[PDB]
C-alpha cells in the first residue's frame, strides 16, 4: 500500500525533467539549423544591380546593368 | 458526501484560527476549546490533502499558551499535553513524503524542533538538524522565514556562525507577505545582530534604525561601542542595564560566549609590530585586561591564535613577524572549486524556472 | 581533398612510461650481453606536473587573475538566465488575462 | 563533376512513365546526365592517417609549453574583450554575443589551467 | 522530554532492569528515539545474547530506533528477530511500512534466486522468517477474498507455487467470478513480466486450471495456445472438445486458429486432426479455404471502388519518372484489394505499353494483391500470362510468379515446389535483362509462399542464385531466405548468410543479405542477442542498418526496456543516415502492443535535427498506431506532411493513412483536410516525385479493399499476433533501392467485419442489427460518448469504433451459440430453421465448387 | 499492487527517453563546434 504512492511520486518528478531537458534541447538544435541554412546563402556570385529601362507586356523587361552591358532578361513572378 | 466532508474540514479549520487572539477575544481564555477542536483525532481526520491550510504558526500559538510555565501560569508542571502533541507530530512525519508533499513535512519537524529549544537539549539536536533540509520552493515567504529563524538559533549553540548568517540574511529578505515588517522581523533582528557580535563584531545598524523600535537601537549601539574600543567595563555594564533583555530571550549564556571575544579583541588591537617588542610596552597593553596575570593571559594568547608570538622569560623579551602580505595560501585553487559549485546550483534551479 | 575524404596528457604520460619501461629492460639485458647525457637529462631534472611545481609560483599570481574571468562569465549567465525566468513568466501571465 | 551520355535501351529499360525521357532518348540518342560522387577506402587508410594528423602527440608538449610563454598577451586581450562586452550590453538597454562571448573565456581558461 | 532515566537504569547491569527499560521504551521510541540510538549497541548485545532476558523484546526497540533514523532494512532485520512479538494481522502505519520494506527484500532475493535455478521456490533455501511472513501476508488477503490484490504480490516476489495454490482454494464454481479473476491474472502475465521463462509457466498452469474447471472461457484458453504456440497444448484441448461436442463450437474455434497460427503449426493441427478422426469439417477449415472465401464474398458487394479517382490521379501528375507509373499501379491493387476486379488497368492500356521493366513487373504483381483472398481462383487468373505464354515481355511473365506468391503465402504448401521447379531452371539464364526480371519475382515469390515453417530445400535452390551472381535477381534471393527461414531459422543458416554478406560483391545483394539477416532472427528475444552483436561487429553500413531491424523483429509484440535502450542508443549516438533511420522505424515493432507511448518517445525526435531520422519517426507511428486511430499520432504527422524535404512529407503521407483507415469526416473533422491535401500534392508540379509517389499511395491507403479493411498488427479475433502483417510492413517502409515491393501491404490487410456464419448453411445473413454508436457520424468518404439507440444492417461497412456497440438479433431464424464479444471477428451460427432462408446469399467457394 | 506494475512500465520508457535527450544534446554541443570550424 505504501509502494503504490512511491512509484506515483517518481513519475511526477521525471516528467518536469523531461520538460526542462526538452526546452533546452530545442535551443541547441535551432542554432545548427539556422547554421545550415546560412552555409547555403554564403554560397553565391551575388546579384548584379540593374535599372529598369522598360517593361515589355510580354513578360521581358530591358535592363541595363553596371556591371556588365544591356540585356533583356525575363520578369520575376515575385514581383 | 465527499464535497460535504472537505467542507466539514474547512469549518473546523476556520472556527480554529478564529477563535484565538487573531480575529476573536484573548487566546488563553479560548485556549480549551481550541484544544478541543485539535485533539479527538479530528486533526488526523484532515488528510484529504496535507496541512498547509492549518500552519506550524498557529499550532505554536495555541500550544504555547497551554504550557510554558509563563501563560499556563504553573498551570501543571508537565509537559504531558506537548508530549503528546509532538508524538502526534512524529506520526505524521512517517506517512509523509518529501518529493512533492513536504508542505506538511517542514511544518512538524519546525513545531518538534521550536519545543527542544524550549526546553530540552543540544544533544538531541542532531537528528533534527539533519532531518529538516527540504525544498524551499513548497513552502511560504512567512514560513521560509520562521524555519530559517529557528534553524539559526540552533546552529548558534553549536556555534556555527557562518550556516545561521546565511540563513538569517536570506529569511528576512523582502516583504511581501506580513512576519518580515512586524514584531517577527524584531525577534530575527536582535538574533542576527547577536550572531554577527559572535563572528567579530557587526557595525551597521543602518537597515535596523527603520525596522525596530528605539528601545531596541539604544542597547544596539552600547554593545557595538564596548567591542569596538575593546572595553570590558562598559560591555559588562551593557549586560547588566539590559539584563531584562538578556533574559527576555532565554539565553543568558550568551553574554558568558561574548565576554570571552572581548578580551580576545582587545589583545588583537595593537599588532605583533616590529621584530623584538618591549615587555613593557605589551605589559600596559594586558595590564587593561588583567593586570595581574599579563605573563598569563599573553601565554593563553598564543596558543588560542589570538596572537603567534616567540617568547624568552630568561631575557623577559617578546619576538614576533608582521605580517601584512598575502601570498598564495591554496587561494586562485579555493576561487575555482567554490565558482563551479556556485554556476551548478544556481544554475539548475534558475533553469527549473 | 584529404578532409572530405574523412568527412590527451594522459596518453602522452603512458607513452612516456612505456619508453622509461622499455629502456629499463634494455639496460637489463645490454649488462647481461656485455658481460650517457641524455639519460642523465631524461632523472635529476625531472626530480623536482612535476617540471610545473617550480613554475607553479609564477602560475598561481596569472592562474587568480584567469579564475576571476570564469567568475565574471558565470555572472553574465545568470543575467541571460533572468530573461529566460522573465520570458516563462510573461507567458504565463497572458494565458491568465486569457 | 562526373557525367556520362545516355544509352539507349538502357536508361529506359531502368531508371504515366517516364514520357520526357522516353522522348529524349528517341531522340538525341545521347545527352549528358550527371553521376553521384561517393568514396570508399579501407580501414587500414582510416587508422593511420589519425597519428599523423607521432607529430601530432609530441607537437601538443611543446604547443603546451610555448603557449604558457605567450599568455602575458593572451591574457590581456580577453580583459578588453570583457571591457567591449559589458559596455555592451548597457547600450541595448547583443545578448547573444555576449554568451558565446562567456562561452569562449571559460574555454580559454580550461586550456590555461591545463597548461600548468 | 528524556529518555535519559529510563537509559540510566539500563546500565545498572541486571536482569530486572533490562526488563524495566524495554517495557518503558517500547511506548516512547519513536519520539525520544534520538536519545535511545546512543544505547543501540547494548540492545544489539541484548539481542543475540542472553545473559539478561529481554531479547524478542530489545529486537523490537532496536527495530523501531533504526526505523526512525532512515535505516528501514536494518530495522526489518530486527523486527523478524522480535518474533512472537511482531504480528502482521496487526496494524499500526509503522507496521504497515516494514512489512513492505519485508517484501521488497524478499523481491530481490527471488529475482537473483530464480535466475540462478528455476526450482529455488519448491523449498525454502531462502530466509525461514520472510518467507512467513510471505505466506502469511498472502493468507491475509485473500481471507478478505479480494483476489486481485493477493495475486500481484505473489507475481512480484518471483515463486510459482503461492499463485497456485492462491488461486486454487477459492476457484469455487462464483462461475462468474472464477472466470473473470483467471482471465484478469492472464492478460496481467502477458503485459507487465517479460521475465520469459516464469511468463511462459504462469501462461501453461493458467491455462490447465481454467481448462479443468466444468466451465470454461474458450476465447482466452485460445490466447494462451497461441502465445505457447505448441501443437501438444491443442491436442489435450482439443479431446476436451470431444467430450463436450457440439459443431458449432468446434468450427469457430477452427475459424480462430487457422488465421492466428504459423504454417508448421497448422501443419501438425491438420496431421492430428486426420488421426484422430474428430471432424473432416475442421482439416478443411484449417486448410484456410473457408475464411478468405467469406471475406471474397463481403468485399465483392460491400466494395465502393471508384476508377474515377485513379484517372484523377494519373491526370493530375505528368510523367516524367517512372515514380509516378508505380504510384497508381500500387494504388490501384490496394483500393481494389481482394474485390478481384482489374478494372483501371483493364480499361488503360497504352501507358502500360510505355512502362520500363519494373513497371511491368509490378503491373503484372498488382493483380496478385486483387486476387489474394482465392486459393483456388488465385493460380487460374495469371495462368494466360505465365511463362511459356502469350505476354509481351519476360518480365511481364516475371511479375506473374511475384503476384502469385503474394496470393498463396499462408498456404504455400503447393506454391513453394512449384516455383522451385521454375529457380532451378532458370539458373542457367542470366544473359539477358529479360531472364534477370523473371528470376527476380521466382525469389520474391518463393520466399512468401514458403513463410513461417523453414524449408532448407528453397533456402539452398535461392543460394545458388548468389554463387552466379546476377544483379537483380541476387536482391530477391537474399530477402527470400530471410522470409522463408522466420523465426525457425538453423544456427548454421545464420552463420552460412552471416559470412557471405561480407563475400558479396555486388551492392544490391550486399542490400538484400542484410535485410535477410534481420527477418531470420523474429520472435527469438535474448537469443538473438549474439547475432545482433554480429551484425552491429561488422564494420559495413549495411550491416550496422541490418542490426537494427534485428531487434524490432525479435523483441516485438510486448516491449521490454533493453531492447529500446539499445536502438535509442544507436539512433542517438550512431551518425550514420541509414542507421539513424532504422532504429527509429524498429521502436515501432517493439512498441506494437504499447502503442500510447509511441508519441512521447518519438515526439523529440520528430523535431530532431537531420531529415532521415524524421523519417524514421513518421514511420515509427505509422506501423505502431495503425487501425487505432490514436489523436496523439496524428498531431505529431502533422508538421510532417508539409516538411521542405521530400521523402519527409512522403512518409508522413504514407503514415497517417495507416492510422486513420477507415475513419471519415464528422468522426473526425480533420480528414477532410488530409484527404484535400493528398489530392492538391498530385495537381501541383511544384511537388517533386517523391512527394506525390507519398501522396498517390496515401489515398491508396485510406480507399483500401472497397474502404472496408483496416491495418493491423493482429486479430480481433482471438486479439492474439498476426505474424504475416509485421512482416509485410517492415518491407512496406523501405523504398530506396526497393522500387518495386510496395505489394507486401497486401498481406496486411485484415477486413473489419462482423458477419454471423450459418452453422450448416455456411452463408451470410442481410437482416437489421441494433447499435448504439451514433451512424452519420459514420458516413461514405470521398467520390464523442454514445449510448443512444441506433440501427445498422448486416453486410455493410462496420468500423472499428462501431464493432463495440452492435448485437446479434436472436429471434429470427438462429441461435448464435456463443455470441458476440465486442470486438470485430465473425460468430458462427447454428440454425433453428436452416431450411427456409431468412435472406442469405451463396459464398465464392459455393461459386467454384 | 497490480497497478504498480503498469505504473512502472510508463516510468522506465520516460527514464530512458530522458538519459537520451541528454546525449542528444551532447552530440549537439560537438557538433556545433565542427560546423563553427567548416564555416
Amino acid at each position: 500500500e505504501q509502494k503504490i504512492q512511491e512509484t506515483e511520486l517518481k513519475i511526477r518528478s521525471k516528467t518536469e525533467n523531461v520538460r526542462r531537458l526538452e526546452a533546452q534541447r530545442n535551443a541547441l538544435n535551432d542554432k545548427v539549423r539556422f547554421i545550415k541554412d546560412e552555409l547555403r546563402l554564403l554560397q553565391e556570385p551575388g546579384s548584379y544591380v540593374g535599372e529598369v529601362i522598360k517593361i515589355v507586356s510580354d513578360k521581358k523587361v530591358l535592363v541595363k546593368v553596371q556591371p556588365e552591358g544591356k540585356y533583356i532578361v525575363d520578369v520575376a513572378k515575385d514581383i | 458526501k465527499t464535497i460535504e466532508v472537505t467542507a466539514e474540514i474547512n469549518c473546523f479549520m476556520h472556527l480554529l484560527v478564529q477563535l484565538f487572539l487573531w480575529d476573536s477575544k484573548e487566546l488563553e481564555q479560548l485556549v480549551e476549546f481550541n484544544r478541543k477542536v485539535v485533539i479527538p483525532n479530528l486533526l488526523c481526520y484532515y488528510n484529504l490533502r496535507s496541512l498547509n491550510l492549518i500552519n506550524a504558526k498557529l499550532w505554536f500559538y495555541i500550544y504555547l499558551s497551554h504550557e510554558t510555565l509563563a501563560r499556563s501560569s504553573e498551570e501543571i508542571n508537565s509537559d504531558n499535553q506537548n508530549i503528546i502533541l509532538r508524538s502526534t507530530m512524529m506520526k505524521f512525519l512517517k506517512i509523509a513524503s518529501l518529493k512533492h508533499d513536504n508542505e506538511t513535512k517542514a511544518m512538524l519537524i519546525n513545531l518538534i524542533l521550536r519545543d527542544f529549544l524550549n526546553n530540552g537539549e543540544v544533544d538531541s539536536a542532531s537528528d533534527f538538524i539533519s532531518k529538516l533540509e527540504y525544498p524551499h520552493t513548497d513552502v511560504s515567504s512567512s514560513l521560509e522565514a520562521r524555519y530559517f529563524f529557528y534553524l539559526s538559533k540552533i546552529n548558534a549553540i553549536q556555534l556555527d556562525y557562518s550556516t545561521a548568517n546565511e540563513y538569517i540574511i536570506a529569511a528576512i529578505r523582502k516583504a511581501p507577505h506580513n512576519s518580515k515588517s512586524l514584531g517577527f522581523l524584531q525577534q530575527s533582528n536582535k538574533l542576527h545582530c547577536c550572531i554577527q557580535l559572535l563572528m567579530g563584531d557587526i557595525p551597521e545598524l543602518s537597515f535596523f534604525h527603520q525596522s525596530n523600535m528605539q528601545k531596541s537601537l539604544l542597547p544596539y549601539y552600547h554593545l557595538t561601542k564596548a567591542v569596538k574600543l575593546g572595553d570590558l567595563k562598559k560591555f559588562t555594564s551593557t549586560i547588566t542595564k539590559y539584563k531584562q533583555l538578556l533574559l527576555k530571550d532565554d539565553t543568558y549564556q550568551l553574554c558568558v560566549r561574548l565576554r570571552s571575544n572581548v578580551i580576545k579583541t582587545g589583545i588583537r588591537i595593537i599588532s605583533l609590530t616590529y621584530k623584538k617588542i618591549s615587555l613593557r610596552d605589551i605589559c600596559l597593553k594586558l595590564n587593561l585586561d588583567s593586570e595581574q596575570t599579563v605573563e598569563y593571559m599573553v601565554s593563553r594568547a598564543i596558543r588560542d591564535g589570538v596572537i603567534e608570538a616567540k617568547i624568552n622569560h630568561e631575557d623577559g623579551f617578546i619576538e614576533t613577524t608582521e605580517l601584512l602580505n598575502i601570498y598564495d595560501s591554496e587561494d586562485p585553487q579555493q576561487v575555482f572549486d567554490e565558482r563551479i559549485k556556485f554556476a551548478n546550483q544556481l544554475h539548475d534551479e534558475y533553469l527549473v524556472s | 581533398g584529404v578532409e572530405h575524404l574523412l568527412r590527451i596528457r594522459l596518453t602522452n604520460q603512458l607513452k612516456s612510461l612505456k619508453g622509461l619501461q622499455s629502456k629499463l629492460k634494455d639496460v637489463v639485458e645490454y649488462l647481461d650481453k656485455v658481460i650517457h647525457t641524455i639519460l642523465g637529462k631524461l632523472q635529476d631534472v625531472f626530480n623536482l606536473n612535476n617540471l610545473q611545481k617550480a613554475l607553479t609560483v609564477k602560475t598561481n599570481d596569472e592562474l587568480m587573475v584567469i579564475y576571476i574571468s570564469n567568475l565574471v562569465r558565470s555572472i553574465i549567465a545568470f543575467d541571460d538566465l533572468i530573461e529566460n525566468k522573465i520570458q516563462n513568466k510573461k507567458i504565463q501571465e497572458q494565458r491568465v488575462k486569457d | 563533376d562526373a557525367f556520362r551520355l545516355i544509352d539507349t535501351g538502357a536508361l529506359i529499360n531502368n531508371l504515366l512513365n517516364k514520357a520526357n525521357i522516353q522522348a529524349l532518348i528517341h531522340g538525341l540518342n545521347r545527352h549528358y546526365y550527371s553521376l553521384n560522387i561517393d568514396y570508399h577506402k579501407t580501414a587500414k587508410e582510416t587508422k593511420m592517417l589519425m597519428n599523423l594528423h607521432y607529430e601530432e602527440k609530441e607537437e601538443s608538449n611543446l604547443a603546451a609549453t610555448k603557449s604558457m610563454v605567450k599568455i602575458a598577451e593572451q591574457y590581456s586581450k580577453r580583459i578588453e574583450e570583457e571591457k567591449e562586452l559589458t559596455e555592451e550590453e548597457l547600450k541595448t538597454r547583443p545578448k547573444k554575443h555576449l554568451s558565446e562571448t562567456a562561452d569562449e573565456t571559460l574555454e580559454n581558461n580550461i586550456v590555461s589551467v591545463l597548461t600548468a | 522530554t528524556t529518555a535519559a532515566p529510563l537509559l540510566a537504569l539500563l546500565r545498572e547491569n541486571q536482569d530486572s532492569v533490562k526488563t524495566y527499560a524495554l517495557e518503558s521504551i517500547n511506548n516512547v521510541v519513536d519520539q525520544l528515539w534520538s536519545e535511545i540510538s546512543n544505547e543501540l549497541p547494548d540492545i544489539e548485545a541484548l539481542y543475540d545474547d542472553d545473559t539478561f532476558s529481554d531479547r524478542e523484546m530489545a529486537a523490537l526497540i532496536a527495530s523501531k530506533v533504526y526505523y526512525n533514523l532512515g535505516e528501514y532494512e536494518s530495522a526489518v532485520k530486527y523486527a523478524l528477530a522480535a518474533k512472537d512479538r511482531f504480528d502482521i494481522d496487526e496494524k499500526s502505519q509503522f507496521v504497515e511500512t516494514i512489512v513492505s520494506k519485508s517484501i521488497e527484500m524478499y523481491v530481490q532475493e527471488a529475482s537473483k534466486q530464480y535466475t540462478k535455478d528455476e526450482q529455488f521456490y519448491t523449498k525454502d533455501i531462502i530466509d525461514p522468517k520472510l518467507t512467513s511472513i510471505f505466506e502469511r501476508m498472502i493468507e491475509k488477503c485473500l481471507k478478505a477474498s479480494e483476489l486481485k490484490l493477493a495475486l500481484g504480490i505473489a507475481l512480484e516476489g518471483y515463486r510459482l507455487d503461492i499463485i497456485e495454490s492462491a488461486l486454487k482454494s477459492k476457484l469455487d464454481q462464483s462461475t462468474s467470478e472464477n472466470v473473470k479473476i483467471i482471465n484478469y491474472l492472464l492478460t496481467l502475465a502477458i503485459t507487465t513480466v517479460t521475465n520469459s521463462k516464469f511468463r511462459s509457466s504462469i501462461l501453461r498452469k493458467s491455462f490447465d486450471f481454467l481448462m479443468n474447471m466444468p466451465n470454461c472461457d474458450y476465447l482466452t484458453l485460445n490466447k494462451v495456445v497461441v502465445n505457447l504456440n505448441d501443437a501438444g497444448l491443442a491436442l489435450q484441448l482439443f479431446k476436451k472438445l470431444k467430450e463436450e461436442n457440439d459443431e458449432g463450437l468446434s468450427a469457430q474455434i477452427a475459424f480462430d486458429l487457422v488465421s492466428s497460427a504459423s504454417q508448421q503449426l497448422l501443419e501438425i493441427l491438420v496431421t492430428e486432426l486426420t488421426a484422430q478422426g474428430y471432424d473432416p469439417a475442421l482439416l478443411n477449415i484449417l486448410s484456410g479455404l473457408p475464411t478468405c472465401d467469406y471475406y471474397n464474398t463481403f468485399l465483392l458487394n460491400n466494395k465502393n471502388i471508384d476508377i474515377g479517382l485513379l484517372n484523377k490521379s494519373k491526370s493530375s501528375l505528368d510523367g516524367k519518372f517512372s515514380l509516378f507509373h508505380t504510384a497508381v499501379s500500387v494504388a490501384n491493387g490496394f483500393m481494389h484489394a481482394g474485390t478481384t476486379d482489374n478494372s483501371f488497368i483493364k480499361a488503360n492500356l497504352p501507358w502500360l505499353g510505355k512502362a520500363q521493366n519494373w513497371a511491368k513487373f509490378t503491373a503484372t504483381a498488382s493483380l496478385g494483391v486483387i486476387h489474394k483472398g482465392n486459393l483456388l481462383e488465385g493460380k487460374k487468373v495469371m495462368a494466360p500470362y505465365l511463362p511459356g505464354s502469350r505476354a509481351s515481355s519476360r518480365f511481364i511473365k516475371g511479375g506473374s510468379l511475384y503476384g502469385l506468391g503474394l496470393i498463396y503465402a499462408g498456404f504455400g504448401r503447393d506454391t513453394t515446389d512449384y516455383l522451385k521447379n521454375i529457380i532451378v531452371e532458370n539458373s542457367g539464364t542470366s544473359g539477358d535483362e529479360d531472364v534477370d526480371v523473371l528470376l527476380h519475382g521466382a525469389s520474391l515469390g518463393i520466399g512468401l509462399a514458403a513463410m513461417g515453417s523453414a524449408n532448407i530445400e528453397v533456402y539452398e535452390a535461392l543460394k545458388e542464385v548468389l554463387y552466379n551472381d546476377s544483379a537483380t535477381s541476387g536482391e530477391a534471393a537474399a530477402l527470400g531466405m530471410g522470409l522463408c527461414m522466420l523465426g525457425t531459422g538453423k544456427p548454421e543458416a545464420i552463420h552460412d548468410m552471416f559470412t557471405y554478406s561480407q563475400e558479396t560483391q555486388h551492392g544490391n545483394i550486399t542490400r538484400g543479405l542484410a535485410v535477410g539477416l534481420a527477418l531470420i532472427n523474429y520472435g527469438r528475444q535474448e537469443l538473438a542477442d549474439d547475432l545482433i552483436t554480429k551484425m552491429l561487429a561488422s564494420d559495413e553500413s549495411l550491416l550496422r542498418y541490418g542490426g537494427a531491424f534485428t531487434i524490432a523483429l525479435a523483441y516485438a509484440g510486448t516491449g521490454n526496456n533493453s531492447a529500446v535502450k539499445r536502438l535509442l542508443h544507436v539512433a542517438v549516438s550512431d551518425s550514420n543516415d541509414d542507421v539513424r533511420r532504422a532504429a527509429v522505424i524498429a521502436l515501432g515493432f517493439v512498441l506494437l502492443r504499447d502503442y500510447t507511448t509511441v508519441p512521447r518517445i518519438v515526439q523529440l525526435l520528430s523535431k530532431s535535427h537531420n531529415a532521415h531520422v524524421r523519417c524514421g519517426t513518421a514511420f515509427a507511428l505509422g506501423i505502431a498506431c495503425a487501425g487505432k486511430g490514436l489523436q496523439s499520432a496524428i498531431d505529431v504527422l502533422d508538421p510532417l506532411t508539409k516538411d521542405p524535404v521530400d521523402f519527409v512529407r512522403q512518409a508522413a503521407m504514407i503514415a497517417l493513412s495507416m492510422i486513420l483507415i477507415q475513419q471519415t469526416e464528422k468522426l473526425n473533422p480533420q480528414v477532410a483536410d488530409i484527404n484535400k491535401n493528398f489530392l492538391s500534392v498530385i495537381t501541383n508540379k511544384h511537388q517533386e516525385g517523391l512527394a506525390k509517389f507519398g501522396a498517390c499511395v496515401a489515398q491508396g491507403i485510406m480507399n483500401a479493399g472497397g474502404r472496408n479493411v483496416t491495418i493491423q498488427l493482429e486479430n480481433a479475433d482471438t486479439g492474439t499476433l498476426d505474424t504475416k502483417s509485421v512482416v509485410g510492413l517492415v518491407m512496406f517502409s523501405q523504398f530506396w533501392y526497393w522500387f518495386p515491393l510496395a505489394h507486401f501491404l497486401s498481406l496486411s490487410f485484415t477486413p473489419t467485419t462482423v458477419i454471423g456464419i450459418r452453422g450448416s448453411d455456411q452463408a451470410i445473413p442481410k437482416f437489421q442489427m441494433n447499435c448504439y454508436a451514433k451512424e452519420d457520424a459514420f458516413s461514405y468518404p470521398r467520390m464523442k460518448y454514445s449510448s443512444k439507440p441506433y440501427k445498422v444492417d448486416n453486410m455493410t461497412r462496420i468500423l472499428p469504433q462501431q464493432s463495440r456497440y452492435i448485437s446479434f438479433i436472436k429471434d429470427d431464424r438462429f441461435v448464435p451459440v456463443r455470441k458476440f464479444k465486442g470486438n470485430n471477428g465473425v460468430v458462427v451460427l447454428r440454425d433453428r430453421e436452416p431450411k427456409e432462408p431468412v435472406a442469405l446469399i451463396e459464398t465464392v467457394r459455393q461459386m467454384k465448387d | 499492487y497490480f497497478k504498480l506494475k503498469k505504473l512502472e512500465k510508463e516510468y522506465e520508457l520516460l527514464t530512458l527517453q530522458e538519459d537520451y535527450i541528454k546525449d542528444e544534446q551532447r552530440h549537439l554541443k560537438r557538433e556545433l563546434k565542427r560546423a563553427q570550424e567548416e564555416v
